[PDB]
């Protein structure tokens, strides 16, 4: 029943911008935090970004600080990720994950339900 | 600073396997909060263990977490054929938050 | 925000999962000397002249035993007594429409205090009969033979005398985020019953005042009611 | 040590109920810091100390929030001292000229039970277990007549 | 359940609502045993009176 | 060293400030000159 | 007026004088009522003595 | 983020008027500390109310403050001819400190 | 912001001398933690006094520290011929940590 399906990703040239939109259904999206996590095809997971419950208090990762800007709209139950600049390293499957507080509160400790994943394939060709 | 996992082990069905993850430098304190994730290919990763010994609802009882020596260990007792997946360890460093491992592909023979 | 740790009742960590670290603290019941003599009867070739229980003993404690001898009875039957201590000088105030004042506290170290290792305890239980009140009404030892006079007591069970205290507490820290960011830390006991070691009754004696040279028999009964 | 037989010759008159107290010499000694507090105590005095701290755990980060970022252990200036009078005698004994009389009675017997049963309302039980009594009459204060000596 | 409440402020600018609090309870709560009465109207009736 | 319990005293009675004081049973003794000795109790027929 | 004093330091460098304190008092202060003596020298004089 | 007032209100002498100030986004929590200031033209602004309900010495009794719904309200009961001035509301945002409104010119007819 | 010392003093053997160090602006609070150091020429500096009145082990009893007025004072009573050295005062400012003085060349005649 509960889902975090997302879309808005595709093949883009390097040094470009992308708009990833993640929608949620049937789990009161305004009350739970949502994070964005990167998984490289062979280099394991990597946590990218956090937006809090209200929409403010955004804290990113060290490797993508400033490069990625996250946003949240609780009216239509959406979380947006802006990839303002993209190198060739950023080709990966991006997941929007629901994560509430167990020990570490705002970065999230229990990533309960993961989105199906959207594949960003940056390429100069 | 990064977390390292070994590339792979193989386990017989019904056997016990112990995956290990560790910091590149230093010890894995319980304040680093290891979290183990399972990703079946073609499926999103699932939360297996958070805070080194606790399991969210829906996780089978066979998964256990511990910290042994200076590393974190995921022990599967009586592993089934559904455990053939990619297993990731993530440690919470104070500045860099969650740092995830390369991934250990558990092979169920 | 809730994070749980295992702590000893004195605040010492337990490192959960470690075998042979949690040991339960043990009580004694309040007034062990009363509960030990659960049923006392006196027989002269059968035909029990006097027979009473622990409830008669606690009734005559509540009514007949004076407050001056209350500490004596509490020491005899093994009840903890309140030791009074003092804290020290304090600021205070004097409001009349300034002065140095000490704070007095009370604490207990006796049997009913939950302890890891309860010391061997001295029970001196008085036996109450009709002839134990007046020396003029004391029955002679020569009027009837001494062989036929017998005393039968039903001692209580070990589970009826010793209880256990939870020797492990789940300590819950909880960070309630916001302004202010409260940190409520509570403790919930972890009570799993163990096996108390068998109590060995040592130096079981009866002290009889055999001095050298109409009656008031107390009739007791016990009834159970559910109306 | 372990056997302390003391004989007296001043007592010649008949003896009724008798209070005896074995006070440690350290109780009234000058070297005792608690000499003034523990002088009137016929038992071995020790001190149980409350040190009641004011524990408070504060977190700063609003992110890690599992182990607190700081704590506090503010103790009171004057700790609370309870004086405990542990018993000083194990087996008291009073031997007469020809008969055994009192032989190896425990101190709890002569300190608690004998004040509890003998004496009536006029004699109370002392709180200190070191102080005790040896009885010689059935009616200590119940009547003005010698009932045994 | 006697807690140890302590309120700490961090900023030195806002300083009206505290920036953090604490509610450290004791491990063993204080238990007073109250003996509420069990009888409302006792009565002992004799043979004839 | 030694494990020791702490003893506190508390009050739940009438003098405790309460939002709702329960109904209370006063049993006030009456003291006179003839209430002390049963031999000095005055007759009801004199 | 029993306060709940707690001293907290933030910096992890200066750490000698605390960076914050707290003095949370209880709501109801504890009032011991003391009866100081009312009379210095009482006297009852009879008719002649 | 800014605070908005309605730009003009009219009140009869001896009448009650309720001026409102509100955040552009979000609620006006009592921890945002509304402060109402009165500026007679040709004169510096004067502090009427701080901390939503308190009045410094010299402020007349008729100015009252409250927080209604999700906004802050200045109520003038029995407004005189001396209240024809500009009225500014200021909210203490956590990072930007005091942020003041555009200003409402209260007209006393 | 810096700490200032007088450049030199002279003391007779067996005499008492008082060396002063002071902030350029403001007072020398006890929370500024003066620390006095002695450096014999050809030798490294040695910790004489820390926290205005305390002496590490090995320092002779004659060196005493105090705070007088709005400055910190090192008093040497019965100074010997081994005290002819450079004396440095260091104050712990909150942001700049330890700030050391120019140096006083104490001359033992």
């Amino acid at each position: 029943e509960v889902k975090l399906v997302e879309s808005g990703g595709g093949l883009v040239q390097p040094g470009g911008s992308l708009r990833l939109s993640c929608v949620g259904s049937g789990f009161t999206f305004s009350s739970y935090e949502i994070n964005w996590v990167r998984q490289a095809p062979g280099k394991g997971l990597e946590w990218l970004a956090v937006v809090s419950k209200i929409g403010d208090r955004t804290y990113y990762a060290d490797s993508v600080r400033g490069r990625l800007t996250i946003s949240r709209d609780n009216s239509q139950n959406t979380a947006y990720l802006q990839m303002n600049s993209l190198r060739t390293e950023d080709t990966a499957r991006y997941y929007c994950v629901r994560a509430w507080c167990a020990s570490t509160c705002l970065p999230g400790d229990i990533m309960d339900l993961w989105g199906p994943g959207v594949g960003v394939v940056v390429s100069s060709l | 600073q990064t977390v390292i996992q070994e590339p792979a082990m193989s386990v017989s069905p019904g056997g016990t396997v112990t995956l290990t993850c560790a910091w590149s430098s230093g010890s894995v304190t319980t304040s680093n909060y290891p979290s183990w994730f399972q990703q079946t290919p073609g499926q999103p990763p699932r939360q297996l263990i958070y805070n080194t010994n606790s399991r969210p609802t829906g996780v089978p009882r066979r998964f256990s977490g511990k910290i042994s020596g200076n590393k974190a260990a995921l022990t599967i007792t009586g592993a089934q054929a559904e455990d053939e997946a990619d297993y990731f360890c993530g440690l919470y460093k104070r500045s860099a938050n969650n740092i995830f491992g390369g991934g250990t592909h558990l092979t169920v023979l | 925000g809730a994070v749980y740790t295992l702590v000893d009742p004195f605040g010492r960590p337990i490192v959960p999962g470690t075998k042979n670290a949690y040991r339960n603290l043990v009580y004694y019941c309040e007034y062990p000397g009363e509960r030990l003599y659960e049923n006392v009867r006196f027989d002269v070739n059968g035909n029990s002249l006097d027979e009473y229980s622990s409830d008669v003993t606690t009734l005559v404690r509540k009514f007949c035993i004076p407050g001056d001898k209350m500490t004596g009875y509490k020491h005899l039957v093994g009840q903890e007594v309140s030791v009074e201590g003092t804290s020290g000088p304090l600021l205070c105030n004097i409001h009349d429409l300034l002065d140095i004042r000490r704070n007095v506290h009370y604490s207990c170290n006796g049997p009913q205090t939950p302890k890891y290792y309860q010391p061997p305890l001295a029970l001196w239980i008085k036996l109450r009969f009709w002839f134990n009140e007046n020396v003029n009404l004391a029955i002679p030892s020569v009027s009837i033979p001494f062989g036929e006079r017998f005393i039968t007591i039903k001692l209580a069970s070990q589970k009826d005398l010793v209880n256990e205290f939870p020797g492990l507490f789940v300590r819950q820290s909880r960070f309630i985020a916001g302004r202010p960011s409260r940190r409520n830390i509570r403790f919930k006991p972890w009570f799993i019953p163990g096996v108390i070691n068998e109590i060995s009754l040592t130096n079981n004696e009866l002290y009889i005042n055999n001095l050298f040279v109409l009656i008031r028999v107390h009739k007791t009964q016990v009834t159970h009611t559910n109306n | 040590n372990h056997h302390d037989e003391k004989l007296m010759s001043a007592l010649k008159w008949p003896i009724e109920y008798m209070f005896i107290g074995l006070k440690p010499t350290w109780n009234i000694s000058d070297q005792n810091p608690h000499q003034h507090r523990d002088w009137h105590k016929f038992g071995h005095v020790v001190n149980a100390i409350m040190q009641p701290t004011h524990h408070a755990e504060i977190s700063f980060q609003d992110r890690d929030t599992a182990l607190p970022d700081a704590c506090s252990s503010i103790s009171d200036i004057s700790p609370v001292t309870y004086p405990i009078t542990l018993p000083i005698i194990k087996n008291i004994s009073v031997t007469a000229h020809g008969i055994n009389l009192i032989d190896k009675f425990p101190s709890k017997f002569c300190s608690s039970y004998i004040p509890f049963h003998y004496g009536g309302n006029a004699i109370k039980t002392p709180d200190d277990p070191g102080a005790m009594m040896i009885t010689f009459a059935l009616k200590p204060r119940e009547e003005y007549q010698p009932s045994g000596h």
